[PDB]
């Protein structure tokens, strides 16, 4: 069933105006929030 | 189909030892090789 | 909707004027491409 | 656990159970997670009878949950004129501001809910209002490019 969802609304004239890029801001958001998978490392000789 | 009386035997790290490790299991394993001419002869690694 | 996509804020001039998408566009549902044009029996038709 | 039955009843559109619960005095602004009272929930999903019910046992409709909305910011949103209407009968903050200063007539102008609109302004919606952006209903209307709620709007 539905279940509540927190909406944020970014506001593309005001992030326009104070000299803040989207992609900054989603990935901030997204990294933070979310998860981020960068690249691979090596743990005792295998990839993860 | 290479030759008859030939074996391909496969020495491999299990528990993320790593390369100098397995280099040392490697070369321990061809010098008790070394010693037993009447049952094994021309016991080398296949790689470099 | 098309309407959406028109409210799309593409820069802000220095008097705070805001240059929408469709200031400088006119938006539309539209085909893909407009190569293929059907007709059964002279009207207009589509098909597969 | 009772208040919460009466969450679940009041979205779920359950007139009968929402109307027991009130029987057993179910605590009417018992709030969710979210702080969504049974009126917000009901207010969202569209139920006008259960509004009224609701707002006869008492029911706070000035109350707002976790970010400033309140029952009317809903009911604005989504079009809801009968519920909006109600409401205002039982006393709604028409100039009700969220946490981001957005207030039940931005909401209706942004959705272009025309009708709505028309109902704010009636029992005394301020135009001039300001969001946290400083824009009101007019410029959303002008941006969203609506000329039926821009000139009504003036």
């Amino acid at each position: 069933e539905d279940t509540p969802q927190f909406k944020i609304d970014i506001d593309q004239e005001k992030a326009q105006a104070l000299g803040v890029s989207i992609n900054d801001i989603n990935t901030t958001l997204g990294a933070a929030w979310g998860g981020s998978y960068v690249n691979d490392f090596i743990d005792r000789g295998r990839v993860k | 189909l290479g030759t008859a009386t030939g074996f391909d035997f496969e020495l491999i790290d299990q528990a993320g030892l790593g390369h100098e490790k397995l280099t040392q299991a490697r070369n321990q394993l061809l010098a008790e090789a070394a010693k037993h001419p009447d049952m094994l002869t021309s016991v080398r690694p296949n790689g470099l | 909707s098309t309407e959406e996509f028109g409210k799309i804020l593409l820069k802000v001039n220095q008097d705070g004027s805001r240059v929408l998408l469709r200031d400088v566009a006119k938006i539309e549902l539209g085909g893909e491409n407009y190569d293929i044009i059907a007709e059964f029996n002279g009207q207009p038709a589509s098909g597969l | 656990d009772l208040g919460k039955k009466l969450l679940e009843a009041a979205r779920a559109g359950r007139d009968d159970e929402v109307r027991i619960l009130m029987a057993n005095g179910a605590d009417v602004n018992a709030a969710d997670v979210v702080g969504w009272t049974p009126l917000h929930l009901a207010a969202y999903w569209g139920h006008l009878e259960i509004v009224e019910v609701l707002l006869k046992n008492g029911a706070d409709v000035n109350a707002y949950d976790t970010l400033g909305s309140t029952p009317l910011h809903l009911a604005a949103h989504f079009g809801h004129l009968e519920i909006v209407e109600v409401l205002l009968k039982n006393g709604a903050d028409v100039n009700a501001k969220d946490d981001n200063g957005i207030t039940p007539l931005h909401l209706a102008a942004n959705r272009g809910h025309l009708e709505i609109v028309e109902v704010l302004l009636k029992y005394g919606a301020d135009v001039n209002a300001q969001d946290k952006f400083g824009k009101t209903a007019f410029d959303i209307s002008i941006n969203n490019g609506n000329e039926d709620l821009a000139e009504i709007l003036q």
